[PDB]
RNA sequence: GUAAAGCGCACGCAGGCGGUUUGUUAAGUCAGAUGUGAAAUCCCCGGGCUCAACCUGGGAACUGCAUCUGAUACUGGCAAGCUUGAGUCUCGUAGAGGGGGGUAGAAUUCCAGGUGUAGCGGUGAAAUGCGUAGAGAUCUGGAGGAAUACCGGUGGCGAAGGCGGCCCCCUGGACGAAGACUGACGCUCAGGUGCGAAAGCGUGGGGAGCAAACAGGAUUAGAUACCCUGGUAGUCCACGCCGUAAACGAUGUCGACUUGGAGGUUGUGCCCUUGAGGCGUGGCUUCCGGAGCUAACGCGUUAAGUCGACCGCCUGGGGAGUAC
């Protein structure tokens, strides 16, 4: 039933935000909190908490401006059976660097450009548009 | 549906001593106790499909069920396979 | 205005009713049902209510016209009272296409009623034959029932009242084209969607369809007053 | 679909481009004449058009269209034709070279020279 | 005209033209229709459909439902960053960010409404149907959400729509 | 969904994929490291022939390939959990799910007796049929075979098409609810076994009515079509033979998410239960419409939206679901 999870985040994000909904909650993971973070940082998502003793869960607070959406989507582009990988030298460019891939490397998570200036390629996780 | 008294028969024969229903080994037990049950229905009415398509259900299960026992411990394993003669 | 919040209570608790039917669109100020009767939630709505009046007063300095729609047979009686004189506008007899898109045609057809109502009233066609004053008396008649509460408006409004979006969509859509602001009292089967300001009501109990637009009213009738009190002063100070 | 279903399956994609039966991919092909007829159009016409069936070197069988005034074809010569398709005639794939082997240009031709074949051409 | 662009003397960029009857009830139908673009170079929503009796009144009519109620786009004259997967009834079109140094290629008038429109650089050739109304909504949806930025802090510049959301 | 195009459906091996955490490895991954890749006519920097065509040093896609060493953010492996996926025990509940048994009355139909005389039938209008051996209808009683209307409703059920007299034997699948357990045992599904709306169909049983054919009537510029009367295989059961299709959501499987109200109706907590009602929480079922999507109708929390994995299928028409 469930086999990709981070897509799930996405559409659950997705419709959050089309659907004016302030915060998004669902279950957590080490690579959900990793992502997240970046999202923080590169204000994707406002700001998140993590809580659950018995088993860690998100709840995250959307994109806005005026209150309906400035991101129209994001999309995963590595999956489950179609894993995409990137190197040093071709790390993408999405919506001429005002937007963002984030790229899993393997010295954790991270945006395009701190992939770009570690000199690292990586796992391509999720494009903006 | 199986009779209230095989059921508590089968509990106390299968899967650990403490009498549940949930684990593995007794999960193919109460499975087989069933299958065997309709079996006996399937002695006649053998123009009766629509309940075979029920059969194959509980059947398919049963073989999902003895995967994961054998994908972990062997001695479980190899004794219910010969302990419900299932098999040949 | 802090009118807002005593304004809600006092009024709304005849709850409305409107069977079980009422509009998912509203729903979040819509409180749960009391077999199979609706019922309005008075708290939420006063952070909306309040709003509202704020920017009504805003207006006030702007406008010397305001143009009440969405009049009905149960809220006629308000409308006319809040009017007072002709420098404030209703239409009660059903809004026309383009009044105004084409306010070009409808001012056109105003003056045609003017014209030919001050020809009336000191006696010019009512000469000859009842056929020969019968067909300007039915043409006349026709303008009068159509224009009769905003046959006087000497130009495009600043704003539109409407307390019912039910029958009355068009003259929000057209209001929208013309860049004006809707300050708005919707009931329990409108939905909230579309126009600039809200009051959450239902359009039943008539003390409640008075005391919505009577807060409506004052804000920016006192408002106007004032700017044209402080526009005085500032000339007569200079000659004493 | 998916793309492991790609993987599994492959694309396949609408019939390639052919109107001249001509083999060996080539614009123009040499034949001997085996009939020729006055026939009348495809489409509501009334005319007297000229083609040739020629027997091409392939051994397979085609139709030619014989154009403007002052015939010069025999029906059993080896003529050069040029694909070409004609919408007036049933099946019509074909042009035939004026200027080419056993035919002469066009009396009171003067349009094109090397289109319909006319050496110096007259008015 | 209301919420139009800054934009100075009138765009007439007229598409097509065309004249339509059924002829049923009593001869056919004189009066003509009407396609017509107006922006301002700097990048606009401006498109107006419209029809009158003879040309002169068809396109006038087409022009001012070009100009009215249209919303301010914000690029940078020539460069933009962040087009939209533009899709119109079927018609569907996909730009993305490009260099003007390496020219525009673009059939018919096209070449011509893509320059006025400032979406030249970014374009790529259309698919779904090639129908003249429908080819031209390059400069429309797939603008509908963009930016354009100049800024050096170009990759703070979604943190900074958020923190006025905040 | 309808333009060509969702497998007929369940169940599922191989293949492909894998919620979530610790242990741990390092297949794939990425960084590091080292070696390879002659030459211009192409490409870039030079150079020369009256330029250019042309030719060429130096750099290069040298359009091709390599493995060790480090990493653990990701996937692959494997062990033990977790529940957040899924599975299971007894109990209640709703229903036309399936197989075999048992059973009643009523019209056509038939027979017998009683009563009784001339049409009955058919239709647009008509004639063929049937009938004085006494028809048609009607009283009494018997006969026989499908069927079982209503209740039957926007209801409910089955795997999709599919399911309706009433009852029992045998049994599936689904809906809830309390005590309790295991703990990814998962998803999809090429090949695969299993399974028919309807008629076609071999034999036995059975036949009251209806009916392709076959006869004959009627229609009409002819009339095999249209319309009528006779009338057979079928229809009906039991077993048996390739499962066809307009095998439905004309909508793949099952799962996650998205402002809702209200109708139909049911498990169960709570209500002067007082309005097929309200509220708490599941259940199927349906109108209405926002966000979104569409060519258009339309879909919209039971999607035709946002999506998820994996699969089936389509790529101009005719000729062909045929040929091979």
């Amino acid at each position: 039933s469930m086999q990709d999870p981070i897509a799930d985040m996405l559409t659950r994000i997705r419709n959050g935000q089309a659907a004016n909904k302030a915060a998004v909650t669902m279950p957590s993971s080490k690579l959900k909190v990793a992502i997240a973070n970046v999202l923080k940082e590169e204000g994707f998502i406002e700001d998140f908490k993590v809580e659950g003793d018995t088993k860690p869960e998100l709840e995250l607070t959307l994109k806005y401006f005026q209150g309906k959406a400035v991101v129209e989507s994001i999309q995963r582009v590595s999956r489950p059976g179609l894993r995409i990988y990137k190197r040093k030298d071709e790390l993408p460019k999405v919506m001429a660097g005002l937007g963002i891939a984030v790229v899993s490397t393997s010295k954790g998570v991270m945006t395009d450009r701190a992939a770009r200036q570690a000199g690292l390629g990586g796992e391509i996780i999720c494009y903006v548009a | 549906s199986l009779s209230t008294e095989a059921t508590a028969k089968i509990v106390s024969e299968f899967g650990r001593d403490a009498n549940d229903t949930g684990s593995t080994e007794v999960q193919v037990a109460l499975l087989t106790a069933q299958i065997n049950h309709l079996q006996g229905h399937f002695a006649e009415h053998k123009k009766d499909h629509h309940s075979r398509r029920g059969l194959l259900r509980m059947v398919s299960q049963r073989r999902k069920l003895l995967d994961y026992l054998k994908r972990k411990d062997v001695a479980r394993y190899t004794r219910l396979i010969e302990r419900l003669g299932l098999r040949r | 205005a802090t009118v807002s919040m005593r304004d809600m209570l006092k009024a709304g608790v005849h709850f409305g009713h409107q069977t079980r039917y009422w509009n998912p669109k509203m729903k979040p100020f819509i409180f749960g049902a009391r077999n199979k009767v609706h019922i309005i939630n008075l708290e939420k709505t006063v952070p909306m209510f309040n709003e509202a009046l704020a920017e009504l007063n805003k207006i006030a300095s702007r406008k010397g016209k305001i143009l009440f729609v969405g009049t009905k047979r149960a809220a006629s009686e308000a409308v006319k009272d809040a009017a007072l004189s002709c420098d404030q506008f209703f239409v009660n007899h059903r809004w026309l296409g383009g009044m105004l898109t084409n306010w070009k045609t409808v001012r056109q057809s105003i003056k045609r009623l003017k014209d030919l109502e001050t020809q009336s009233q000191d006696g010019t066609f009512d000469k000859l034959t009842k056929k020969e004053a019968l067909m300007r008396t039915r043409e006349l008649e026709k303008l009068e029932n159509s224009l009769g509460g905003i046959k006087d408006m000497g130009g495009l409004p600043d704003a539109l009242f409407v307390i019912d979006a039910d029958h009355e969509h068009i003259a929000i859509k057209e209001a929208n084209n013309l860049g004006i602001p809707v300050f708005a009292i919707v009931d329990t089967n409108s939905d909230p969607d579309g126009v600039d300001f809200v009051i959450p009501g239902n359009d039943d109990a008539i003390r409640a369809v008075t005391l919505y637009l009577g807060a409506v009213a004052a804000t920016v009738r006192e408002g106007r007053s004032q700017d044209l009190a402080s526009q005085a002063e500032e000339s007569f100070v200079e000659a004493e | 679909a998916t793309v492991n279903q790609l993987v599994r399956k492959p694309r396949a994609r609408k019939v390639a481009k052919s109107n001249v039966p001509a083999l060996e991919a080539c614009p123009q092909k040499r034949g001997v004449c085996t009939r020729v007829y006055t026939t009348t159009p495809k489409k509501p016409n009334s005319a007297l058009r000229k083609v040739c069936r020629v027997r091409l070197t392939n051994g397979f069988e085609v139709t030619s269209y014989i154009g403007g005034e002052g015939h010069n074809l025999q029906e059993h010569s080896v003529i050069l034709i040029r694909g070409g398709r004609v919408k007036d005639l049933p099946g019509v794939r074909y042009h035939t070279v004026r200027g080419a082997l056993d035919c002469s240009g066009v009396k009171d031709r003067k349009q094109a020279r090397s289109k319909y074949g006319v050496k110096r051409p007259k008015a | 005209a209301h919420i139009e662009k800054q934009a100075g003397e009138l765009q007439e960029k007229l598409i097509a033209v065309n004249r339509v009857s059924k002829t049923v009830k009593g001869g056919r139908i004189f009066s003509f229709t009407a396609l017509t673009v107006v922006g301002d170079g700097n990048g606009r929503v401006g498109f107006g459909y419209g029809k009158a009796r003879e040309v002169p009144a068809a396109i006038q009519k087409a022009m001012e439902k070009a100009r009215r109620n249209m919303i301010n786009v914000a690029l940078n004259n020539g460069t933009l960053q962040h087009p939209v997967k533009g899709v119109h009834t079927g018609s569907r079109v996909f730009m993305q960010p490009a260099s003007e140094g390496t020219g525009i290629i673009a059939g018919g008038a096209m070449r011509a409404v893509l320059e006025v429109a400032g979406v030249h650089n970014v374009l790529a050739k259309a698919y779904g149907s090639t129908n003249p109304i429908n080819v031209v909504r390059a400069t429309i949806d797939g603008l509908e959400n963009m930016n354009s930025p100049e800024m050096v802090a170009a990759k703070r510049g979604k943190s900074v729509e958020e923190i006025l959301g905040k």
